[PDB]
């Protein structure tokens, strides 16, 4: 849902914009690659798996 | 000849009536135009602030 900006006094003289980050976005292989690559940020494998 | 001036004078009346007509429509068109300028501002505003 491209957040374009209308700039030119002519129509469609616009600035494309892209935002894709969020708390559930972290090390985006393509997306979440399971518990890793989005979800250590979300799920935090620090409980005992690390020990 | 005095026929020609009678028809002349009435035709100058018709000319003046012309001027006031054409100026009536004209000024009305300049008002329309002022709208259209505000409209164009409302196109770059209906630019959706881009989005």
């Amino acid at each position: 849902k491209n957040l374009v900006f209308q700039i030119g006094a002519n129509a469609t003289q616009q600035i494309s914009v892209n935002i894709e980050d969020m708390g559930a976005d972290a090390l985006g292989i393509k997306e979440a690659d399971g518990s890793i690559a989005a979800l250590h940020s979300v799920n935090d494998l620090d409980v005992t798996k690390f020990a | 000849m005095r026929g020609q001036i009678r028809g002349l004078e009435m035709a100058s009346k018709n000319s003046q009536d012309g001027i006031s007509l054409i100026q009536t429509a004209e000024g009305a068109l300049t008002e329309t135009h002022a709208i259209l300028q505000r409209v164009r501002e409302l196109v770059v505003q209906a630019g959706n602030t881009g989005t």
